[PDB]
């Protein structure tokens, strides 16, 4: 893959971006799934 | 000078090049528009008119099956396939052959060398002689000069009428 | 090269085809090839071409037969769309065509930087094109054959949208229109 | 001539990983946060990159075609959300007891609560945009349509996109190109705004009239033609419009009165849909495409006929303002500054007066008796319309200092105006005082004569009466100019100024607004509230390059935070900062005017009519007797109506609710960065700088407080985003429940 | 009809003579001219049921 391209992905900005939604969409997912965690069930 | 018209003066742009240049322009457009651009417009009016024409004769004769197909006067025959089908296919491929053609005149004009008309179509070879190729590209811009006026007869003629050329 | 165009001869060969590429008669009259890299564009122009040849024998061979088990089923190969997205049959297609497109996406980019031809995977199992002069033989083949499925998927699909009938259904009978 | 040059600018991603590329002091890259701030900020100024007058403008073009870009995705978003998520066609079907909604959410923590119970079997988002009924208009009656237009959109997109990258890279035009003004207006007149008027002037005649006339009687719209059918079989439209029985030789030969059908000056209101008449729509159409086209052969460009801009200008000049015009072709042929100035005026002007007509005259079907959408569309279109009027005032600044020169402007109009700037200063002062105490100063009495008992004492309906007899007196005018001296229409252009309460179901579409004590108080609050922004943004524009106080204020530039403590202190002199107050004050002048709006049309207007003709208005006619004092505005206006967002948990507006909790937060947040200053920031960091120091986790790139100017900018940004989203939250919820 | 037509040659006439090899441009404006005025005029007369 273009090097000049991975240097622009690379940018705080776009790492930010991508970063962020992963982990937003983790929390969405687990929410989606299993939701209404109030509490650690044990 | 003009030929045509030995009492007004000769055009500017109208030198002597051309084929069926007479000096003809009394208002002088071609100083105002590009002789390329005139001229590839005259043999395409020249070149749909013809063959119109010959289209405004054989109709009355012959039919292909079919209602829609079937209507003597020419205007008539218009409206029975406009919605059908045909007219539709003659638009498209029609269509289809003025965008390829559009590019090539546009080269034409920033000066690719290709002559107004010229769309290399000579499969019998008629015209590969420098002299018959000359003398027929003015009976060509002749008789479509002649079939421009004359197809203008034979719509307006029907108009008036409500028949077709051989019946009227 | 020859100066004017051999598909058109009243337009000029384009500037960025050289002549050496096969299938290359001076077909750009749009001028696509100005603009946008040749490479990009035959690459393209490769993956149209194999995927509507397998498209146009599917579509032959599916109305001629298939597999012999309830779950497949003769239908028109355009309703069998719809039928295998229902199924997952659909999905299990699209999975490794993804797979093989995410590849490509490296492929691409390498052939942008100059280090692969398009259209070029080096696929050749059984060895029919070992020798330089059939394989150049073969290009051309590949994008006639290619360049006649891509239009033929068209009439199929068209026809029986119209006629509601099949490739061989059609020939069988052959009604004309309205 | 058409000037180009060829393969200008290479394309690969070489630049996009060397952020701050294009400006020399942001190329060197970060020693501090600052230089983050600094590659946002100074992204578009594009003549602080280079300075090329012909690369600006390459530039500029091609990011038009970007922008382009942008609105074709955003116009192909809204016809596929239509298409797909919405209850068009159920509407479409029943559009007196339907809410239209094309937003759906989907079902995650909780959320799917906001899908709220529209009609038609629907569930989603109540939508305020007037999509409905524009594609009503339009002739839409299917799915199907609204897709092929999304796809439209997306090709249209590609299209500009391909268009911006083409004209940078490829084939970017030289400055002479771009000079020519004369084709440009020729070509903007005639060919943008003529033939585009003619070209929707043919799909008026030929599928919206037929097709709207068609659900007007009453035809359910599956039963109705597609449009082509009308343009192949002509007998389906001359059933509708008799006159299309004699073609278009009418037209050649003159005998225009034939196309009367289609073609009418009816005036008022189509009686089913409460909108106006197609048939006038048209018509009106057909008249501007005329008007345009023969404006657009003024100029002179290749040929001998028409005009030079330069000339025209260059003779406008009289014994009271020296050379006149002279030396303003050259401002206007070398400024995207001063252009961009004149033009966001204008832009912004025209989309005020695009909120009064359209509320006034409902262009489209069943607009009037959507409160939701009557209110959104004012309301939106006067925000648009004040940002852009403050930014003519950002870039008349930037132009004088940047672009402005004194050999230029000798003795010219230009010269004159800041030759005697503190006599214009001096009287808008003045005149800002003046106002402020004759309007604000009545209401101020009245709180007063009230909370003392004494309401004989007051200005209002029945006490001391300040009539707008003039307003008055042009309403009378309006309605008796049907038959008069406007003879051959038929009825008013609004109902407004006057005649009949027109009614759609039993809601009022619109009604005479009569004009009171109340009405000429809060006419002269809006004219304070624009003289004091009119001052603000006027004297940042004339003192931009020098004062008495600072004489060499250009050589520091547009924006810049002060000249220091000296002279008694010099905080915000700048142009720039004649931007920043200026927009606190198009803030309060435009709430006022959307809170007028609102709360005369709820009180005066809009309701419920009995078929006995019982006129029942949402909020009962309060506004003659609540809005002559500020108690009245608090208690009767932001009290009561405040009802609807503040109850709106735990049901399908509970979005609003949390919005305009959200938007308070947002405003009082703005405060911190208003009110304090960077010096205390910096020296906070400073400390907590040593504690990452100190677990050697301290950055490389030192962390700076934001500088002085973008303090302000960020206060600001976040003052207006919080008020105004607040009132947005508060009119959805009020109008979308007792609307 | 020759009242429209009458008015039109008479009105384009005019606009061809007071206009000043031809100049092409400055006979298609005032043939614009003419048509414009020519319109408005025989537009206006019929309103009035003098044509
Ligand atoms: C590489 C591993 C792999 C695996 C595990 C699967 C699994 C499946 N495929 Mg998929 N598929 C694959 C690759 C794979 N596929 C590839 C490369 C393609 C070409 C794009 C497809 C195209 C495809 C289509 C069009 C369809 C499936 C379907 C299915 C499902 C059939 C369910 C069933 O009832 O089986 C029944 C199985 C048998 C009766 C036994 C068959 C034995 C064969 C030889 C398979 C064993 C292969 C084994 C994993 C590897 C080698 C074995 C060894 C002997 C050499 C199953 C989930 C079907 C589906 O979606 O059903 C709902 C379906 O319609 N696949
Ligand atoms: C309508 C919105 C819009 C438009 C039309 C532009 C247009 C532009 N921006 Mg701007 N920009 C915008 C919004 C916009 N921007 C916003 C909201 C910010 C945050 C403040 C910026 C911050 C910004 C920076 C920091 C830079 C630009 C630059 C540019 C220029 C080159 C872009 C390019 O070649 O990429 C081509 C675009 C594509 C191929 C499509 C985008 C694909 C992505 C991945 C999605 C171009 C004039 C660059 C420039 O060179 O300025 C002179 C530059 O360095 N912009
Ligand atoms: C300004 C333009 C605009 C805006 C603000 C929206 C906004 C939205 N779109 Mg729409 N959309 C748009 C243009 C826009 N769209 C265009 C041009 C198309 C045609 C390609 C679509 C086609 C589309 C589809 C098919 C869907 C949406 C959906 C949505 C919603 C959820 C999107 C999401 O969560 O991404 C998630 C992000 C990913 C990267 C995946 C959201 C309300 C979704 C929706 O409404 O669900 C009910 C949905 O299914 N949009
Ligand atoms: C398709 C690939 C492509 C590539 C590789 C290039 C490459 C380049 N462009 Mg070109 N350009 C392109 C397409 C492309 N462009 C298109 C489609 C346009 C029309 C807009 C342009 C118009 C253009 C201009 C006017 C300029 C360039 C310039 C450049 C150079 C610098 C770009 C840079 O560093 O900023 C990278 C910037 C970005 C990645 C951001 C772009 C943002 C886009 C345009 C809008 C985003 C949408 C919206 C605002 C998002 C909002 C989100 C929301 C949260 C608010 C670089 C050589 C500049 C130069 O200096 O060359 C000498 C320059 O001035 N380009
Ligand atoms: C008929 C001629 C014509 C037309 C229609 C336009 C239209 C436009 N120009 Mg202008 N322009 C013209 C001639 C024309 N120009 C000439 C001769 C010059 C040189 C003097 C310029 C120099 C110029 C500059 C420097 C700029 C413009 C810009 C614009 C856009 C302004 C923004 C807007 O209103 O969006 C309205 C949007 C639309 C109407 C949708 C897009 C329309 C596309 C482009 C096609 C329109 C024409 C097409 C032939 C119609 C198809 C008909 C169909 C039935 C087949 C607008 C698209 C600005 C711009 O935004 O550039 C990108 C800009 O900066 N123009
Ligand atoms: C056609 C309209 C138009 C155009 C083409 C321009 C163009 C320009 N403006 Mg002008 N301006 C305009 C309208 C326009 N402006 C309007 C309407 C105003 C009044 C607000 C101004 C006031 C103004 C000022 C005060 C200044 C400019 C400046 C500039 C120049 C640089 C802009 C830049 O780099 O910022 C890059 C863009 C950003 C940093 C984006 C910031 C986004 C803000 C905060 C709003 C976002 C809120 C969002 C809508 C909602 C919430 C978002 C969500 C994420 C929470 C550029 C020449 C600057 C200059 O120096 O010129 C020489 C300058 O100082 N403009
Ligand atoms: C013999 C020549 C002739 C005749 C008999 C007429 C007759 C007429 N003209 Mg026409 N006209 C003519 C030549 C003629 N015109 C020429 C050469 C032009 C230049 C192209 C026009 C341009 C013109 C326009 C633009 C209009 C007329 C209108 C009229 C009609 C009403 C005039 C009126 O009293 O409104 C007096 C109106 C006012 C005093 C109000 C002024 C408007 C506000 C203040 C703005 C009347 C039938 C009008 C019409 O057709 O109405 C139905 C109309 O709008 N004429
Ligand atoms: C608009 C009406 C302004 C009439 C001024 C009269 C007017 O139009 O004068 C115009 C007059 C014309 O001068 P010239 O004959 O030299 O103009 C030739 C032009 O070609 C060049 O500008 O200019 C002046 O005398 C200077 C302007 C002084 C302006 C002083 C008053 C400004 C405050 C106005 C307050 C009233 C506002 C009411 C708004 C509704
Ligand atoms: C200089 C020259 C002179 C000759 C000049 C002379 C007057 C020029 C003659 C040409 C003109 C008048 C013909 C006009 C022809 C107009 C066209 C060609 C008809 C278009 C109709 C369409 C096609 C629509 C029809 C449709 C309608 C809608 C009805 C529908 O039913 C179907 C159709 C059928 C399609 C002389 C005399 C001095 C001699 C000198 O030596 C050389
Ligand atoms: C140059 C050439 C000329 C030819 C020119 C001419 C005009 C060429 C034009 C051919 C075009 C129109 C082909 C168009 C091909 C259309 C495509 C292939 C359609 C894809 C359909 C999809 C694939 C369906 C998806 C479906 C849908 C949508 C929805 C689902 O539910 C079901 C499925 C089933 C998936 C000549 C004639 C002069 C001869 C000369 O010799 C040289
Ligand atoms: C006079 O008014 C003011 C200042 O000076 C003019 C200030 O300076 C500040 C202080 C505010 C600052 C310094 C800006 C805050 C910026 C942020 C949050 C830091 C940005 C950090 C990142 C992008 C990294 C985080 C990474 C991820 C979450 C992915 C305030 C409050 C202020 O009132
Ligand atoms: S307080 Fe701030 S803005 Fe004012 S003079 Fe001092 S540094 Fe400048």
């Amino acid at each position: 893959m273009n090097k000049d391209l991975l240097k622009y992905l690379s940018t705080a900005p776009v790492l930010g971006v991508i970063w962020i939604a992963i982990t937003a969409a983790i929390i969405v997912e687990f929410n989606r799934l299993y939701p209404d965690a109030l509490f650690f069930p044990l | 000078k003009s030929k045509a018209i030995p009492f007004l003066d000769r055009p500017p742009a109208l030198d002597g090049s051309m084929v069926g240049d007479v000096g003809f322009d009394p208002l002088n457009i071609s100083s105002y528009l590009d002789l390329r651009w005139l001229r590839e417009s005259e043999i395409k009016h020249c070149r749909i008119a013809m063959l119109a024409v010959v289209g405004w004769f054989v109709q009355e004769v012959y039919h292909l099956p079919n209602e829609i197909y079937s209507s003597s006067v020419p205007t008539e025959a218009f409206w029975k396939t406009l919605v059908t089908g045909p007219m539709g296919q003659i638009v498209l491929w029609t269509s289809l052959f003025e965008m390829i053609s559009t590019p090539a005149v546009i080269q034409m004009l920033q000066g690719s060398g290709r002559e107004p008309g010229y769309f290399g179509f000579d499969p019998l070879g008629l015209g590969k002689n420098p002299e018959l190729y000359k003398r027929f590209q003015l009976s060509e811009l002749k008789n479509g000069r002649l079939a421009m006026i004359a197809i203008g007869g034979l719509i307006h003629q029907s108009f008036l009428t409500h028949m077709g050329a051989i019946q009227q | 090269k020859p100066k004017w165009s051999k598909a058109l001869p009243f337009m000029l060969w384009p500037q960025n085809l050289d002549g050496t590429m096969a299938g290359d008669v001076g077909f750009d009259p749009f001028g696509f090839t100005n603009v946008f890299d040749v490479k990009w564009m035959r690459e393209a122009e490769l993956k149209h071409c194999r995927i509507a040849m397998l498209a146009a024998l599917g579509f032959i061979v599916q109305e001629l037969w298939t597999f012999p088990y309830p779950y497949f089923s003769k239908v028109p190969p355009v309703l069998a769309h719809d039928v295998y997205v229902k199924t997952g049959g659909m999905s299990q297609i699209l999975l490794f065509v993804i797979f093989f497109e995410v590849i490509s996406l490296f492929a691409v980019s390498q052939m942008m930087e100059g280090k692969r031809e398009p259209g070029v995977f080096h696929f050749d199992p059984l060895g029919l094109a070992k020798d330089p002069d059939t394989f150049r033989k073969y290009e051309w083949s590949e994008l006639r054959n290619g360049r006649l499925a891509m239009i033929a998927v068209g009439g199929f699909i068209h026809q029986y949208w119209v006629t509601k009938q099949g490739i061989f259904e059609q020939l069988a009978n052959f009604r004309p229109l309205s | 001539k058409v000037l180009i040059d060829r393969n200008v600018v290479p394309t690969n991603f070489e630049k996009w990983s060397k952020p701050g590329h294009f400006s020399r002091s942001l190329a060197k890259g970060p020693k501090t946060t600052t230089w983050i701030w600094n590659l946002h900020a100074d992204a578009h100024d594009f003549d602080s990159h280079t300075n090329s007058l012909e690369e600006i403008s390459r530039k500029i073009f091609s990011a038009h075609f970007g922008q382009l870009a942008v609105i074709f995705i955003w116009l192909s978003g809204m016809y596929f959300h239509g298409a797909k998520f919405s209850n068009y066609v159920a509407w479409l079907n029943n559009p007196i007891n339907i809410k239209p909604s094309a937003q759906v959410v989907w079902p995650i923590i909780g959320q799917e609560i906001l899908n709220a119970d529209v009609g038609g079997g629907f569930q989603g988002i109540q939508i305020t945009s007037g999509l409905f009924q524009l594609w009503r208009a339009s002739g839409i009656t299917n799915e199907m349509q609204l897709y092929v237009t999304a796809i439209g959109g997306l090709f249209m997109a590609s299209l500009m996109l391909f268009a911006g990258w083409f004209h940078y890279h490829k084939a970017a035009p030289k400055l002479e190109w771009f000079q020519n003004v004369e084709s440009m207006l020729n070509h903007h007149l005639a060919g943008l705004l003529g033939l585009g008027s003619l070209g929707w002037t043919g799909h008026l005649i030929h599928v919206s009239l037929p097709i709207n006339k068609l659900l007007d009687s009453g035809i359910v719209p599956a039963q109705i033609p597609l449009p082509h059918e009308f343009i192949l079989n002509r007998n389906l439209m001359s059933e509708l419009y008799p006159s299309f029985n004699k073609g278009l030789l009418p037209f050649f030969t003159l005998n225009w009165n034939e196309y009367n059908d289609f073609l009418t000056f009816k005036g008022g209101l189509n009686p089913v849909t409460g909108g106006l008449w197609l048939t006038d729509i048209a018509h009106h159409h057909l008249a501007i495409a005329v008007i345009f086209i023969i404006a657009g052969h003024m100029y002179r460009t290749n040929w001998s006929i028409g005009h030079s801009l330069k000339e025209i200008l260059d003779a406008h000049k009289g014994p009271f303002t020296g050379e006149g015009h002279r030396g303003l072709f050259e401002i206007l042929t070398t400024s995207w500054h001063a252009q961009l100035a004149i033009n966001l005026a204008m832009l912004g002007s025209l989309s005020i007066i695009v909120a009064h007509h359209m509320y006034a005259m409902p262009p489209y079907p069943y607009l009037a008796t959507d409160y939701p959408t009557q209110l959104s569309l004012f309301t939106h279109h006067m925000w648009i319309g004040g940002f852009c009027i403050v930014g003519a005032g950002a870039h008349a600044a930037i132009f004088m200092v940047r672009d402005y020169s004194p050999a230029q402007n000798y003795n010219n109009l230009l010269d004159r105006v800041i030759r005697h700037r503190d006599a214009i200063i001096s009287h808008l002062n003045w005149v800002c005082i003046f106002l402020g105490f004759h309007s604000f100063g009545l209401y101020i009495h009245n709180d007063t004569m009230r909370a003392l008992g004494r309401p004989q004492d007051m200005f209002s309906d029945v006490a001391i009466q300040l009539q707008p007899i003039f307003a008055q007196w042009i309403q009378n005018c309006h309605s008796i100019a049907p038959g008069n001296t406007a003879p051959n229409v038929l009825a008013t252009t609004s109902y407004v100024f006057g005649g009949d309460i027109i009614s759609v179901g039993n809601k009022i579409a619109i009604m005479p607004m009569s004009l009171g004590t109340a009405d000429f108080m809060v006419h002269h609050i809006h004219a304070f509230t624009i003289h004091v922004t009119a001052l603000i943004l006027l004297k940042g524009v004339l003192f931009a390059r020098n004062s008495r106080l600072i004489p060499d204020k250009a050589n520091l530039g547009f924006r810049f935070p002060c000249d220091g403590p000296g002279r008694g202190g010099t905080c915000q002199v700048s142009g720039w900062d004649h931007v920043f107050l200026g927009l606190f004050w198009m803030y309060n002048s435009l709430s006022i005017v959307i809170f007028h709006f609102s709360w005369k049309m709820q009180s005066d207007v809009w309701g419920t009519i009995s078929s006995s003709g019982d006129i029942s208005h949402i909020t009962r006619g309060n506004f003659a007797q609540s809005a002559i004092t500020i108690n009245g505005w608090l208690r009767d206006f932001l009290w009561a109506q405040a009802s609807q967002v503040i109850q709106s948990y735990g049901s399908s507006s509970s979005a609003y609710g949390l919005m305009f909790l959200g938007a308070h937060f947002v405003w009082a947040f703005s405060l911190m960065f208003l009110f304090s200053g960077r010096g205390y920031w910096q020296e906070l960091i400073e400390s907590i700088v040593w504690a990452h120091n100190k677990l050697k986790v301290a950055p490389s790139i030192q962390p700076r407080a934001l500088s002085i100017t973008q303090g302000r900018a960020v206060g600001v940004a976040h003052y207006l985003l919080g008020g105004i989203a607040t009132t947005w939250a508060f009119f959805l919820a009020r109008i979308i429940a007792i609307g | 009809s020759a009242s429209t037509s009458i008015i039109f040659i008479v009105v384009n006439t005019i606009c061809i003579i007071l206009g000043k090899n031809i100049n092409l441009a400055e006979l298609l404006a005032s043939m614009s001219l003419g048509h414009i005025i020519s319109s408005a005029t025989v537009i206006g007369l019929k309103s009035l049921n003098i044509i």
